[PDB]
């Protein structure tokens, strides 16, 4: 998760706030410093192996400071709903291959030049009711999808049961016919997936797809027998991975850029970000200037994460303090 | 026992819509519940598109 820096970018860990520097025991443990004046600010960081302290602010230079309520950052997993076209036919018409192409973008390389795609196949009989229809539809694209010499575990499959409307049902390339039992399946479910992350080597993405239909000859024409709808998701990724990648990332800026690459030759860097929380972000800009001929600026990002407890209550905790130490009125959560 | 049309009004024997279909030619409208059956022969004969097979009752 290699990020741009507005000439550099820093990270600093809030897993508790403190008054004094007198009182930065644990390895997460802040501070605000500032003068009885406000002319500079700085933080009292307890690291791993000892305090540290950030760089130093000239409150004269600051651009802009604002913090974000751990939200903006999830990603809502990409759900759809597939369903018969009514205006084709609301059932499935008997001697048809109701096949179905589920078109991947962002496979294994980065660009959508990049593309995959994965096919469910339903030839229809006579009595061939819809919920039987989505149901095979679902139980194809499931075995077809994850094959267990499938690599990637693309999306997962679902159904709707027009009872619940609301719980839907798995179908993974184990489940059988005889598992889904209802009879009135209202519509074919799909949505996206967390790939695998690896801190520092594999960054938190998604593939996108979009389900595309087949032909088929109704009355006496080619006609598409769906409809693939973008329905308001239910789940998020919790955020937790992208903070964990930004420390990793903005701990080289104050210490080993190497990480790990001549590997018996390294040097032993600690986290203190717990992917599987979620953070709620604060970020001052800033810049220095020089004297007579130096009046070029160098703009500089100090970053901080707290822990949202779902009420922003510690990162409100850190701009009240802030705030109270430096004269600024970083907005609260 | 031998064939019914020239295959010239044969092959103007067609599978569409009832509103495109004028003279000429006969129509088939097949059947979606049931697979290989069919629902009706249909000819039109002054704009209208009236059925060959004629009705059965009990």
């Amino acid at each position: 998760m290699v990020i741009s820096i507005n000439q550099v970018r820093q990270l600093y860990v809030a897993k508790a706030l403190k008054a004094n520097t007198a009182a930065l025991t644990t390895a997460g443990d802040i501070v605000p410093k500032a003068d009885t004046a406000k002319t500079t600010l700085y933080f009292q960081s307890m690291s791993p192996a000892g305090i540290v302290a950030s760089d130093k602010i000239n409150l004269k230079h600051v651009l802009y400071a604002k913090a974000t309520p751990s939200e903006a950052l999830a990603h809502k997993l990409v759900r759809y709903s597939v369903t018969l076209d009514a205006d084709v036919s609301a059932t499935p018409v008997a001697g048809q291959n109701y096949i179905l192409r589920l078109a991947f973008r962002q496979y294994i390389g980065l660009s959508e030049e990049d593309q995959y795609f994965k096919y469910g196949e339903v030839i229809a009989r006579s009595g061939m009711t819809a919920s039987d229809f989505y149901k095979k539809m679902a139980i194809s694209l499931a075995k077809n999808l994850e094959n267990k010499t499938e690599s990637t575990p693309l999306v997962n499959i679902y159904l709707i049961s027009a009872a619940a409307a609301s719980t839907d049902v798995p179908v993974t390339s184990a489940t059988k016919e005889s598992d889904l039992t209802a009879t009135d399946y209202n519509q074919i479910i799909i949505e996206e997936t967390e790939q695998p992350w690896v801190l520092g080597m594999m960054p938190q993405a998604f593939i996108p797809f979009t389900p595309q239909f087949l032909t088929i000859t109704v009355d006496g024409e080619d006609r598409l027998w769906g409809v693939a709808t973008v329905v308001t998701p239910t789940k998020t990724v919790p955020d937790g991975h992208l903070i964990a990648d930004l420390e990793y990332f903005c701990m080289g800026a104050r210490g080993d850029i190497y990480r790990g690459m001549g590997y018996p030759n390294i040097i032993k860097t600690t986290y203190l970000v717990d992917p599987g929380a979620v953070y709620d972000v604060l970020d001052i800009h800033y810049f220095y200037t020089g004297s007579n001929e130096s009046v070029q600026k160098s703009e500089k990002t100090i970053t901080l994460v707290a822990v949202d407890d779902g009420s922003h209550t510690a990162m409100n905790a850190l701009i009240g303090a802030i705030n109270t130490a430096s004269g600024l009125t970083i907005a609260t959560l | 026992m031998k064939r019914v049309l020239n295959l010239g009004n044969l092959s103007r024997i067609v599978e569409g819509d009832p509103n495109e279909i004028t003279d000429d030619e006969i129509l088939v409208i097949k059947d979606k519940i049931i697979e290989g059956k069919i629902i009706d022969i249909q000819k039109r004969v002054d704009g209208k598109l009236v059925s060959l097979i004629t009705e059965k009752y009990t």
